Formats: structure tokens, sequence, C-alpha cells
């Protein structure tokens, strides 16, 4: 009603913030919450005791490239 | 056996088909002291005459449709066969001459459980037997 | 008789309308409210 | 070529052999009711299934029960 | 189990399983398997309130 | 009764919601 | 955090306001909208941050669900109400309006009334005294 009624500003827009936070929390850096594999200074991310975390590098140029369908922006 | 004059009907479309002469047919037969009009279960109205009356129905539902018309004329004397193509003809209702409603003696009690309904058994308790759950001789 | 009228009006179908005339109320706070409300912009 | 059982729960008020459109059930004599009556089913193979005499049983969780079985051609209502 | 009493019902079956209902007769005849008549409150399903009880499935409420 | 066992599960559950709560804040790292 | 710019920077959001109607609907609560987090695309869109939106948000739960629960605490407290009269089959047709107003301003402090009965037992029914089915 409130698209059609033109003010389209109007609209109950609510940002889905939980499903953007887990994004976040795997390493998609578009929304910026900054936290567990967005932040490159955490204990997740280096993964302190050992840093074998091999995999990590290659898939954070895969959840980042904005060409594929892996955790598309929500 | 059966007799009796058949009601003034001009013929219909619902009455009798190929089943009627191939496996069985049903007859009511009552008596009437007036010259009055009734409905057809077959659909349309005949006139009933004033000595025995027989119609042929085509099955038992028919019958007793009629039979609850005949009882408000106040004609409760109504007999139903049922004539099996060869022409043997069994008389079915009422059996024992008295109506179903009221209660006679010598009669039996025939499919009555001697439990209430809601302690049936489960039906895993007989399974993979022959009886069903609602047969169930224990209880 | 009048005193068996407004015993009618207090059924159910009387006072489930006047429910929403009642409910009414929302077209006064969204008249002379401007009316865009959204979910921040009231205290 | 239904099964209609009765079970004890019965009172005798004859209501499910009035409703009957096929004489299926009947009124016999027992002794644990004021009526001393309890019905029973003794034309089972003319149960045409249509589950009226259940309407019309007024005890709860009713005392009649049609459990629809092998339906046969008088069983199912055929004319033709 | 007297005429007038309330009393709560044990019969799993049943649609006022757990619900409080009024004795309307009781019969001293001894032979009838369910002599307590109780009424209740409230309809089953588009019909009776009245329903004939057994006297080891009611349990009194006062 | 006082119920010991259905918490300290239903609070271990709520505190696991309190540590990704934690995170979403960004109130540890 | 987000990329949720408030709509006074946000680029998109300025158009919205420069080419316009007036009346009523798009002036004054237009430039009510300002101070709300809007996208990329000059929408006001709802997060939810610590705490400069704690009480932005709460506003919508504590109005609501006050007046959520003074409709249902007045509904119940009525049914109460007509079946402690004994005639509660034709009181619930027949609204009887000096006792549903009697029970409304009884259930203006319901959420210091409800938790007077959580500690008292008597807003839940115990299970042996529900109708249930056979289980
Ligand atoms: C029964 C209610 C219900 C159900 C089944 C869901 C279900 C869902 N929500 Mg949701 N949510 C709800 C109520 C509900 N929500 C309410 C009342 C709000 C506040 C407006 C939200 C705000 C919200 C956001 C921001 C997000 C979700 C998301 C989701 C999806 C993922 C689970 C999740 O993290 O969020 C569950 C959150 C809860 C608070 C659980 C609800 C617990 C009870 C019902 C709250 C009681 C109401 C309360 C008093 C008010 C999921 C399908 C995510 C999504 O959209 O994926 C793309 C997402 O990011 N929800
Ligand atoms: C089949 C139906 C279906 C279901 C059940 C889901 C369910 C979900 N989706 Mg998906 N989605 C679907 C279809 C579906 N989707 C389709 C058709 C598309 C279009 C391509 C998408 C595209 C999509 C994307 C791009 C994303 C999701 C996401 C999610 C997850 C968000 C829940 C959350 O926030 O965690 C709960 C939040 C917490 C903080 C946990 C709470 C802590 C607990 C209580 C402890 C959730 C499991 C997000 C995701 O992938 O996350 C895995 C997300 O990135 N969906
Ligand atoms: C529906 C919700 C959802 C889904 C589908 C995922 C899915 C994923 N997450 Mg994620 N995550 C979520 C919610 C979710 N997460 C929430 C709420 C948080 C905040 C606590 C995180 C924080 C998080 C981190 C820090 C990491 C992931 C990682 C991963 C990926 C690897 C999973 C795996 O094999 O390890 C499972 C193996 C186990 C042994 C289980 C571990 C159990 C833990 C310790 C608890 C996978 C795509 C990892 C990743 O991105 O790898 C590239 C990664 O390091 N997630
Ligand atoms: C549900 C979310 C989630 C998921 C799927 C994972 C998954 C994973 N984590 Mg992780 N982690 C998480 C949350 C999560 N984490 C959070 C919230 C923290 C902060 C407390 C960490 C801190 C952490 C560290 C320090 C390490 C991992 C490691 C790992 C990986 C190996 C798991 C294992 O060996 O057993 C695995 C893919 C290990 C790893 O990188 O493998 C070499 C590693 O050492 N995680
Ligand atoms: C919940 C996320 C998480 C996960 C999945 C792990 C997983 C792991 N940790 Mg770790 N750890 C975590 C959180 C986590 N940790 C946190 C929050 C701390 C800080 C208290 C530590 C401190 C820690 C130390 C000191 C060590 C590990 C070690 C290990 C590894 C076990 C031994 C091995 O190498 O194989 C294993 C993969 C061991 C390791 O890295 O092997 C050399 C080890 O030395 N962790
Ligand atoms: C390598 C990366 C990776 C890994 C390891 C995972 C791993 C997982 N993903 Mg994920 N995902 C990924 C990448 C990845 N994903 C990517 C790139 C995307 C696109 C963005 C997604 C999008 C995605 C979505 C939308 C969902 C997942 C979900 C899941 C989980 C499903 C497994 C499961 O159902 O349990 C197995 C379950 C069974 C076999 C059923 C049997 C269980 C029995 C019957 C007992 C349980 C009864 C239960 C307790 C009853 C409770 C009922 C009620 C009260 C809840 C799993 C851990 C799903 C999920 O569950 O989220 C948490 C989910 O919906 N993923
Ligand atoms: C003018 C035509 C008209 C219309 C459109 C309605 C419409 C309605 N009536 Mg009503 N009714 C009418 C005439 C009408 N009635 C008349 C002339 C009488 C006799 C005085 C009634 C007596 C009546 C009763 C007793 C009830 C309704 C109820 C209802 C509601 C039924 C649906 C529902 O909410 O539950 C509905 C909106 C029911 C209701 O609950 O109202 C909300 C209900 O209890 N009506
Ligand atoms: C994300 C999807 C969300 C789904 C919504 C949840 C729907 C169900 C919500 C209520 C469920 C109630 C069932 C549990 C309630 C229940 O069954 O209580 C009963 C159960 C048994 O109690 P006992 O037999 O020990 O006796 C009670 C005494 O112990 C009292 O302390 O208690 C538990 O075992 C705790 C159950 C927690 C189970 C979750 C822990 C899982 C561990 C995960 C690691
Ligand atoms: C002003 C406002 C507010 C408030 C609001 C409110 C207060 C609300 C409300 C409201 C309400 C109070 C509503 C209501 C409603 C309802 C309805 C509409 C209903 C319904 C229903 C149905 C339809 C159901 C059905 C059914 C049944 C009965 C059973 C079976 C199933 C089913 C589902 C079918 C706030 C602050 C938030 C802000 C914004 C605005
Ligand atoms: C805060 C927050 C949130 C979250 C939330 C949640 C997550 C929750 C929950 C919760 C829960 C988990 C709950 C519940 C419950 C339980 C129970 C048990 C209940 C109930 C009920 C009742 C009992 C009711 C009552 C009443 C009243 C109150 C009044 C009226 C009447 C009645 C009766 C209805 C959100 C996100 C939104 C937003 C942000 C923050
Ligand atoms: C008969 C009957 C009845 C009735 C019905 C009716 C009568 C109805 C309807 C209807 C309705 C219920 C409706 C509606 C509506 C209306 C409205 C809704 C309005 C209004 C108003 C206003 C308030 C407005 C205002 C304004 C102006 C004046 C101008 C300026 C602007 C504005 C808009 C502000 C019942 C069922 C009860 C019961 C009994 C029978
Ligand atoms: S089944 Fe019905 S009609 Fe037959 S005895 Fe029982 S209550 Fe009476
Ligand atoms: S199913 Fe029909 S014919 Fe058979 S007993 Fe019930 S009402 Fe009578």
């Amino acid at each position: 009603v409130e698209v059609a009624f033109g003010a389209a500003d109007k609209q109950i827009l609510i940002e889905p913030v939980f499903a953007q936070f887990i994004q976040s929390a795997n390493g998609k850096i578009l929304y910026g919450f900054h936290t567990l594999l967005s932040n490159p200074d955490s204990i997740a991310f280096t993964a302190w005791p050992n840093h074998a975390n091999v995999w990590l590098p290659g898939w954070l140029d895969a959840i980042n490239n904005g060409t594929n369908s892996l955790f598309l922006t929500i | 056996t059966l007799s009796g004059q058949t009601p003034i009907f001009g013929g219909s479309t619902g009455g009798l088909l190929k089943k009627a002469e191939v496996e069985e047919k049903y007859a009511i037969t009552w008596t009437s002291p007036k010259e009055q009009v009734f409905e057809m279960p077959t659909g349309g109205a005949a006139i009933m005459r004033q000595g025995q009356n027989l119609l042929y129905l085509a099955r038992k539902e028919q019958c007793i449709a009629l039979g609850g018309q005949l009882r408000k004329f106040k004609i409760t004397d109504y007999k139903i066969y049922r004539i099996y193509p060869n022409g043997e003809t069994v008389y079915i209702h009422p059996a024992d001459g008295v109506f179903p409603e009221k209660v006679n003696q010598g009669r039996e009690k025939v499919r009555y459980n001697d439990r209430r309904i809601g302690q049936n058994p489960s039906p895993s308790k007989v399974k993979f037997s022959g009886i069903a759950t609602y047969d169930a001789p224990n209880s | 008789e009048a005193r068996y009228l407004f015993r009618y009006l207090s059924s159910a179908p009387v006072v489930a309308t006047l429910a929403l005339i009642i409910i009414s109320v929302i077209l006064i706070v969204l008249n002379y409210l401007f009316p865009g409300l959204q979910y921040g912009t009231f205290f | 070529s239904h099964t209609v059982k009765i079970y004890d729960t019965c009172i005798g008020c004859t209501q499910c052999v009035r409703a009957c459109p096929t004489d299926v059930l009947e009124m016999v004599p027992w002794d644990g009711c004021r009526a001393g009556q309890i019905a029973s089913s003794p034309r089972t193979e003319d149960c045409v299934g249509c589950k009226r005499c259940e309407t019309a049983c007024p005890t709860d969780f009713l005392s009649i029960r049609v459990y629809l079985g092998a339906e046969t051609t008088r069983s199912m209502g055929l004319a033709y | 189990v007297q005429r007038g009493s309330k009393v709560r019902i044990l019969r799993p079956e049943s649609y006022w399983f757990q619900d409080v209902g009024t004795v309307a007769s009781i019969e001293q005849g001894g032979t009838s398997r369910y002599p307590v008549i109780v009424r209740f409150d409230k309809v089953n399903y588009a019909g009776v309130n009245t329903n004939n009880f057994a006297q080891d499935e009611l349990v009194e409420v006062e | 009764p006082p119920y010991t066992f259905r918490t300290a599960w239903a609070l271990l559950l709520l505190a696991i919601n309190f540590i990704v709560a934690a995170y979403y804040f960004h109130i540890i790292e | 955090n987000t990329t949720l710019v408030p709509c006074y920077k946000s680029p998109a959001f300025v158009e919205r306001m420069k080419n316009a109607p007036d009346s009523y609907y798009t002036t004054k609560p237009l430039k009510a909208y300002s101070q709300l987090l809007c996208g990329e695309d000059g929408l006001p869109r709802i997060a939810l941050d610590r705490l400069s939106l704690a009480v932005d948000v709460a506003i919508p739960i504590a109005i609501f669900l006050y007046t959520a629960g003074f409709i249902g605490w007045s509904g119940r407290s009525y049914l109460q109400a007509i079946k402690k009269q004994d005639k509660a089959e034709e009181k619930e047709v027949f609204i009887d309006v000096p006792l549903f107003i009697s029970c409304m301003v009884m259930a203006l402090f319901w959420p210091m009334a409800v938790i007077k009965e959580l500690l008292a037992g008597e807003l839940v029914a115990k299970d042996e005294e529900i109708p249930i089915s056979v289980r």
C-alpha cells in the first residue's frame, strides 16, 4: 500500500542483521561487523596456537569475490 | 410366495435394470384401505390400489424408504421379499413378523462386543494375524 | 419498551462494530500526527 | 459386507434401529439397561455403510460402530 | 456418589475426560453396569450433555 | 521441585546465545 | 557499523527530498525520517545496534506489548468474572459493559497483576483439570 500510494520511503524494511552477521562471521567484509574472520586480528582468523588455516586464504578469496553464489549479499 | 395387483404407475425410468433380471430383485407387498397416491422411490407418483399391492424394486433401500412412507399412510403391514432370478422368493422384512424397533424374544446378541468401545486393542496387538482389532476375543 | 433497546445494543455484533469506530482513533492519530510515523520516528 | 459391532455402553433407546435405512439392526433383550434391550446386527450383509445409526446414538463416544470393510454389490447401493 | 454431587471423569474415550459434572440419577437395580447418569455443562459434538457412567471411573470433587 | 537438570542446559544454551551475542555487538574479540 | 548510513548524508535519500510534493505526507514525515539508517537506495532501514538504537527499538516493544496484554487481560478477567456468576452462556453474547469496563480498568496495571497470580499459582490451570484426548 505504501508503494501503491506513492510513498515507497514509508516501507518497513527490517535489515536482516542476524544473517548479515553470519556472513561477516565467515569472511564477508561487505557489511563491516568486523568480527571473527572479518577481523584478521582475531583468535579465529589466525588460530594463534597453531596457525594451520591453510584453507582460509583461498576461502576468503571466494567469499569476497562478487561473481559467485557463495554467501550472496543479503 | 407373492401376489397382488400393481399400482397405477405410468412407467418410469428409475425402475429395474439388467441387475434385477440377473442378480436379485426386491418386492414390497402391502394392502391399502384406500385409493390414495404415494411417491415412488424410483421418481414420480403412483396410485396404490385397494387390495393387495405389489411393487418390484431394485434394492432394499428403496423398499424401506417406501416402507417408511406407507407408515405415514398408516399402513404398517408390508412384507419385503428378495427374488433371486431362479425364482427363489425369500422373505426378509420383517423377518420374525415383528418390526425390528420393538423387542422380541428368541433373538440373539449377534455382533456384540462385551467391552467399552474405547478399550479395543491396538493394531499392533493383531499384527500379521487374521483378525481385526474390533474382533479381538479378549473382553 | 426502551429498556430492552440498550439490552440489545450490548449484544455481540453491536459492541464489536462500535469496537471498530472506537478504533477510528487510529484515523485521528494518523491525521494530525503528520501521518508518516515509522518505527524509529516516535517516542 | 461391513462390520457393525455393538458395545455394552448401550441404553436401549432404539434410535439406531429407526435410523437404519436397510434393516440391519434390531432390538434383542438384555439385562444391562432400563429398557432391557440392546441392538444387534444380524443383517450386516445388508449394511450400506452410511453410518446413519452412528449419528443417532446418544451415548458419548457411541455404542455402535460401522467398520467399512470389503464392499460388495449390495453394500455399495448399485441398482445397475 | 449421590444425586447433585459434582464429579470428575476418568473415562479416556469420552468427550468430558477430566470435566466436572453434576450427578443427575443413580440406578438402584444393581444389574445395569452403568448406573450413574451425570450431566455436564458443555455439549460434546452437536448433541448431548448427559451420559451414563460407571462408578469406578468417577472421582468426586466435592 | 527445584529444576536442576532442565536449568543449566537451558541457561547453557542461553550462555552460548550470549557468547554469539557478545561477538555480535563487538564486545569481545 | 554496517553500510546503513544515516539519511542525513545518504546520497540517494536527498533526491527523495529534492523532487517531491508537499501536502502532509512528503514534507514533515520526510524530514523526520532523516535520523533513520538507510542503505544505498535511500530507504530507511531498521537495524539493531547496541546502544544507539537500544530504546529506539524498545518503544515499539513496550508500547505494544502493554496494550497487547491489556486487551488480553481484560478479556481474561471478563471471562472469569462471568463464570463465577454462573451465567457465562448468555453473558458472552450480550456483553455486560458495566463489568467489561470494570475488568478493563483492573487490567491497566496488568504486569503487576499477572505476577501476583504466577507466584500464587493461579494463572495456569493444573493438568488434571483440563480436558484432553485419549493419549
Ligand atoms: C564447507 C562449507 C559448509 C559446511 C561444512 C556446511 C554445513 C552445514 N550447513 Mg551450510 N552452507 C554453506 C556451506 C557449508 N555448510 C554455503 C556456502 C551456503 C550458502 C550461503 C550454505 C547454506 C546453508 C543453509 C541454508 C543451511 C545450511 C545448513 C548446514 C548444516 C546441515 C547439516 C544438518 O542438517 O544436520 C543433519 C540432520 C539430520 C541428518 C536429520 C536427522 C536428525 C534426527 C532426526 C534427530 C534430530 C531431531 C531434532 C533435534 C528435533 C528438533 C525439532 C525442533 C525442536 C528443532 C551443516 C552443519 C542447514 C542448517 O541446518 O543450518 C544450521 C541450513 O538450512 N547451510
Ligand atoms: C498503533 C500502533 C501500534 C499498536 C498496535 C496495536 C496495539 C496492535 C494491534 C492490534 C490487534 C489486536 C490486532 C488483531 C487482530 C486480529 C485478527 C485479524 C485475527 C485473526 C484470526 C484468524 C483469522 C484466526 C483464524 C483461525 C481460527 C479461529 C482457528 C482455526 C485456524 C484459523 C487460523 C483459521 C504500535 C505501538 C505497534 C506502533 C504501530 C501502530
Ligand atoms: C529482547 C530482544 C529481542 C529478543 C527476544 C527474544 C529472543 C525472546 C523471547 C522470549 C521467550 C522465550 C518467551 C516466552 C515465553 C514463555 C511462556 C511460558 C509464556 C507465556 C505466556 C503467557 C503465560 C501468557 C500470559 C498472558 C499475559 C502475559 C497477559 C495476557 C493474558 C495471557 C494469559 C495471554 C528481539 C530480537 C525481539 C529484539 C531485540 C532484543
Ligand atoms: C444493522 C446491523 C448491524 C450494523 C451494521 C452496520 C451499520 C455496518 C457498517 C459499517 C461500518 C462499521 C463502517 C464504517 C466506516 C466509516 C468510517 C471508517 C468513517 C469515518 C470517519 C472519519 C473519522 C472520517 C474523518 C475525516 C473527515 C471527517 C474528513 C477529513 C479527514 C478524515 C478522514 C479524518 C450489526 C451487524 C452491527 C448488528 C445489528 C444489525
Ligand atoms: S446403539 Fe444407540 S439406539 Fe442402539 S441401544 Fe445403544 S444408544 Fe440405543
Ligand atoms: S451403516 Fe447404515 S444400514 Fe448399516 S447399521 Fe448404520 S445406518 Fe444402518
